[PDB]
C-alpha cells in the first residue's frame, strides 16, 4: 500500500525551446517567477512519495546546485531526493532498463514525465489503481488524463486519439494524429481483430496528455526484454496493447478538472494565464509558497510581492504580477 | 526669575521652532514650572500650577488643545503624586519623571506614523481638512514608504490653514490638488478615504478643531467613505458639549448686529464645529488604532474618582 515511489523523467523537449534551453534546463525556468520543478514537486510531495529520482540528461551541475539549496535536501522533506546523472540526450525508456539494471524501484511508482502543474487529489487516484488491481491480475498502469472538452485542435504538437472502455476506461488503443495546419493526412485506423471481446468503447480527442503514469513494479521488467522502444507511448502503449504480451491490459483515467503539461509557448502562455489566473485551484500563486514571496492579491488579477514601486500615473490591468524589489515608471501600461 | 505666566516663559519658545504645537508647549512650560519652583512643601506646589493652569487658560480661552494639555499636565501630578513617595523622594522623584513628556510626546508624531502608514493603501485619493500637523507626519512617512496615493486639501476658511498643505507636501512631491472647501459634496463620492485632526476629543469621540469638520463629516457618512482622524495623545480634554455648540468665542454663533463703518464679516458665525461619535469611525493615537467607544472609555477611566 503505502511507501510510495516515484521518478521524475525532465529533460526530453529541449527540441521545443530551443533559443533558451542551451544555458539552463528546461525544468528550471520561471513559470510564474520561479523554477517550475516545485510545480512538480510539491504536487507529488502532496501526493505523498517517499523517493524521487530527477534524470538530468543536460547541465547536471545547475540541478544540483539548486536541488541542494532547495527545501528538499533538509531532514524534514516527505520524500528523500536523489538525481541520476546522465550521458546527453537519451532517449526516454532506456532510463528504465538503466534503473532496472540499477534495480532500485521497488513498488508503484509516479512515471511523470515533463513538467506538469495541476490540482488532481492523487489520493482518490489510489483506489483506482487498487481496484484496477482487485479487479484485474493482467494490469500495467493508470493513466490519468484532462477533459478539455471545449477545445479541440489548439493543443500543439501531438494531438491523440485515446481510445478507451465505456466501463472499465481501460485504454484499447491509441494512435498519433496530424495537425490542423495539415488539411492532406485524413485518416486513422483502428484494426478490429483486437477489438473482439470489448463491445463498448468510446474514442475520444479531448484528453490531453499530462505523462502521469503509476504502474505497478513488474512493468520494468516487462519493459526489460523488448528493448525496441524508445518513446513512452507512441511505441510502448501501442507495442503493449496490439497482442504483442498476452495478459497485460493498461488502464487510463480521465479527470474532471484541471491537469496539464508543458509542450511549447503556444501551451506555456495558456498555461501561464490559467495558473495565475484563478483557473488553479487551490495550487495558486497567492499563497507564497515556494521561495517565500511576498504575493497579494488585489481583484482583478493583481499580483505584487512586498517592495514593488508602481510609479504614480501607471495603470495596471488584468492577470498581472510583478515580483519585488521593480520599478516602473509614468505612463506605463 | 521668570514667572512663567504668559510670556516670560511660554511664548518664549513657541517662537524657537513653528513645529512645536500648543499642547506640548503647555506641557513644557508647566513642567519647567515647577523644575524650578519647588518651594519645599507639597501644598504650595499644587496651588502654584492650578494657579498656572487658569492664568494660562485665562490668556487664550479659544484654543481649546491649550485646556487638553493644561488638564492632561494635572492628571501628570495627580498620577505622579500617586504612588505616594512621602514628599521626601518626589520632591526629586517628580521632576526626574519630568522632562519624560519632552523626551516622549516631541517623538510621539512618528509613532503615530509607525502605526497609521498601514490605512493609506494603493491609489487612495485623501481628503485632509486643516493643518493638522500629525495627518502631515502620517503623510511623510507614508510617502518615504513609496506608496502611491493622491491628496485633496480642503480650505480652512477663514483660518487659512488649507494654504500650507498644498505648499508643504507639493515639494515632497506627491500630486495634490486645493479643492475649495465649499465643494466638498461633489467630490466625496470619488475620494476614497478622509483624514482630519482634531484639536480636541470629547468624552465620547469628538472633534473639535476647526469650522467645518462636522460638515464634512456628514458629507462622509452620506457618502459612506470612510472617516478617520489622526491625532495623538496630548489631545484628550475634559470638555463634552453635546450639541453642535461649544464654548462660545466671544458671542453666540449667530450674530444679529449692526456693522459700524467697515468692520470684517467673514468671522461673524462659528469657527470651531463639534463632530459626534457616530460620524468618527476610527481614529489614531500614541495607543494604537482606536474606535470611538474605546477613546470614551480611556477619557472615562481617567477623570473619574
Amino acid at each position: 500500500e503505502d511507501r510510495l515511489q516515484a521518478v521524475v523523467l525532465t529533460d526530453s523537449y529541449e527540441t521545443r525551446f530551443m533559443p533558451l534551453t542551451a544555458v539552463k534546463p528546461r525544468c528550471l525556468l520561471p513559470l510564474a517567477n520561479v523554477p517550475l520543478i516545485e510545480y512538480t514537486l510539491e504536487f507529488l510531495a502532496k501526493a505523498g512519495v517517499h523517493e524521487v529520482f530527477l534524470i538530468c540528461s543536460s547541465h547536471a551541475n545547475q540541478i544540483n546546485d539548486y536541488i541542494e539549496n532547495s527545501k528538499w535536501n533538509l531532514p524534514w522533506s516527505p520524500f528523500k531526493i536523489t538525481t541520476i546523472m546522465s550521458p546527453e540526450a537519451r532517449c526516454t525508456g532506456d532510463v528504465m532498463r538503466d534503473l532496472d539494471n540499477r534495480g532500485i524501484i521497488t513498488g508503484d511508482f509516479i512515471l511523470v514525465s515533463g513538467d506538469v502543474l495541476t490540482n488532481i487529489d492523487f489520493s482518490k487516484m489510489l483506489e483506482f489503481h487498487k481496484k484496477m488491481h482487485l479487479q484485474d491480475k493482467d494490469h500495467i498502469s493508470t493513466m490519468c488524463l484532462s477533459k478539455a472538452s471545449t477545445y479541440p485542435k489548439t493543443r500543439t504538437i501531438e494531438p491523440a486519439a485515446f481510445v478507451l472502455d465505456k466501463s472499465t476506461s481501460r485504454c484499447i488503443y491509441y494512435q498519433d494524429l496530424p495537425l490542423p495546419s495539415s488539411r492532406e493526412k485524413t485518416s486513422i485506423q483502428i484494426d478490429p481483430e483486437l477489438l473482439d471481446n470489448v463491445d463498448e468503447f468510446v474514442i475520444r480527442n479531448d484528453l490531453i496528455d499530462c505523462r502521469i503514469d503509476i504502474c505497478t513494479s513488474h512493468v520494468p521488467l516487462i519493459f526489460q526484454e523488448n528493448f525496441d522502444y524508445q518513446s513512452l507511448r507512441t511505441d510502448f502503449v501501442k507495442g503493449v496493447i496490439s497482442s504483442d504480451i498476452l495478459g497485460k491490459h493498461i488502464y487510463a483515467y480521465l479527470t474532471d478538472e484541471y491537469a496539464v503539461r508543458v509542450e511549447s509557448w503556444q501551451t506555456y502562455d495558456t498555461i501561464s494565464q490559467d495558473f495565475l489566473g484563478r483557473w488553479c485551484y487551490p495550487l495558486v500563486l497567492d499563497s507564497n509558497i515556494q521561495d517565500d514571496q511576498t504575493y497579494s492579491y488585489e481583484s482583478r488579477h493583481i499580483y505584487k510581492e512586498k517592495d514593488v514601486v508602481l510609479a504614480q500615473s501607471c495603470k495596471i490591468g488584468k492577470c498581472t504580477a510583478i515580483g519585488s524589489g521593480t520599478k516602473i515608471g509614468e505612463g506605463t501600461k | 526669575m521668570s514667572e512663567f505666566n504668559i510670556t516670560e516663559t511660554y511664548l518664549r519658545f513657541l517662537e524657537e521652532d513653528t513645529e512645536m504645537t500648543m499642547p506640548i508647549a503647555a506641557i513644557e512650560a508647566l513642567v519647567t514650572l515647577l523644575r524650578i519652583k519647588t518651594p519645599e512643601t507639597a501644598a504650595e506646589m499644587i496651588n502654584t500650577i492650578k494657579s498656572s493652569t487658569e492664568e494660562l487658560i485665562k490668556s487664550i480661552p479659544n484654543s481649546v488643545s491649550l485646556r487638553a494639555g493644561c488638564d492632561i499636565f494635572m492628571r501628570f501630578v495627580l498620577r505622579n503624586l500617586h504612588l505616594y513617595g512621602d514628599w521626601e523622594n518626589c520632591k526629586q522623584h517628580l521632576i526626574e519623571n519630568g522632562q519624560l513628556f519632552v523626551s516622549r510626546a516631541k517623538k510621539s508624531r512618528n509613532k503615530i506614523a509607525e502605526i497609521g502608514v498601514d490605512f493609506i493603501a494603493d491609489d487612495d485619493i485623501i481628503l485632509v481638512h486643516g493643518y493638522s500637523r500629525a495627518v502631515f507626519s502620517l503623510l511623510n512617512h507614508a510617502a518615504n514608504k513609496f506608496i502611491r496615493f493622491r491628496c485633496v486639501v480642503t480650505e480652512s476658511r477663514p483660518s487659512k490653514q488649507g494654504n500650507q498643505l498644498y505648499t508643504l507636501l507639493e515639494q515632497k512631491g506627491i500630486p495634490v490638488t486645493l479643492i475649495v472647501d465649499s465643494a466638498v459634496g461633489a467630490v466625496i463620492d470619488k475620494v476614497d478615504k478622509v483624514f482630519v485632526g482634531a484639536e480636541g476629543v470629547a468624552e465620547s469621540g469628538g472633534i473639535i478643531n476647526l469650522v467645518g469638520t462636522y460638515s464634512v463629516g456628514v458629507l462622509a457618512h452620506n457618502a459612506r467613505k470612510p472617516f478617520y482622524v489622526v491625532t495623538e495623545s496630548h489631545k484628550f480634554v475634559r470638555m463634552f458639549p453635546l450639541s453642535s455648540d461649544d464654548l462660545p468665542m466671544a458671542g453666540p454663533p449667530l450674530d444679529f448686529t449692526r456693522r459700524t463703518d467697515d468692520l470684517e464679516d467673514a468671522l461673524r458665525g462659528p469657527t470651531i464645529d463639534y463632530t459626534a461619535q457616530e460620524y468618527i469611525t476610527a481614529l489614531i493615537t500614541d495607543l494604537g488604532v482606536l474606535t470611538p467607544s474605546a477613546v470614551s472609555e480611556e477619557l472615562i477611566k481617567m477623570w473619574y474618582d
